[PDB]
């Protein structure tokens, strides 16, 4: 599982 | 958190941090490391036993080999940004990796702090059993997942939701006091979370 930053 | 406590916390992060290859900016690895330490010890060593790693990098995220296959393809909840991963600063959840200098709101991102962010979907995944995604927290979530900002982010997806918020909790005592005042059933949840 992969999880960017808040845009 | 007392001295014995946070040295504590920095000597777990001693085996779970990993250095880049080559020059890179030791001062500011240092800052993001001392930062993460204020993290609570009990989901520090729970890393630590999973060998989870918090790889910091002086390059993008894409150079790496294991990112490689993200070339190109545009994260959950930055539609229409323009961006994709090779312009992404952090990420988190089966592994962590962070670029060095990008800690701060507006480097590529709007979080509170990257690698809190970034850490906190890690435990979430990792240590947690995906919590964020469990019927106790999307109740939670419901009614206070839209009070953090960047709601079509935060408020749309629980994991975000959760993740942001932990890093409220942990990154200093003006974040956590912000979100006992928005959300306060998330944190008396991350409360009880690390008893
Ligand atoms: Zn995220």
């Amino acid at each position: 599982e992969v999880n960017a930053p808040v845009p | 958190m007392d001295s014995t406590t946070i040295q504590q916390n920095k000597d777990t992060l001693s085996q779970i941090v990993v250095f880049p290859t080559g020059n890179y900016d030791k001062n500011e690895a240092n800052a993001m490391v001392n930062r993460l330490a204020n993290i609570d010890g009990k989901y520090l060593n729970a890393l630590k036993q999973n060998n989870l790693k918090i790889k910091l990098l002086s390059g993008k995220l894409t150079d790496e080999k294991e990112y490689a296959y993200l070339k190109g393809v545009v994260p959950k909840g930055w539609e229409g940004t323009g961006k994709t991963w090779d312009d992404v600063p952090g990420l988190g959840g089966s592994t962590v990796a962070l670029r060095i200098g990008f800690s701060n709101k507006g480097k590529g991102h709007d979080a509170i702090n990257l690698e809190l962010h970034a850490t906190a979907h890690a435990i979430d995944h990792i240590v947690l059993n995906d919590i964020s995604k469990s019927a106790q927290f999307k109740q939670i979530f419901a009614k206070e997942g839209r009070s953090l900002g960047n709601v079509n982010f935060l408020g749309v997806y629980p994991e975000e939701f959760f993740a942001e918020s932990f890093a409220y909790y942990y990154l200093n005592q003006d974040t956590n006091s912000k979100l006992k005042s928005a959300c306060p059933q998330t944190y008396s949840f991350l409360q009880n979370l690390a008893k």
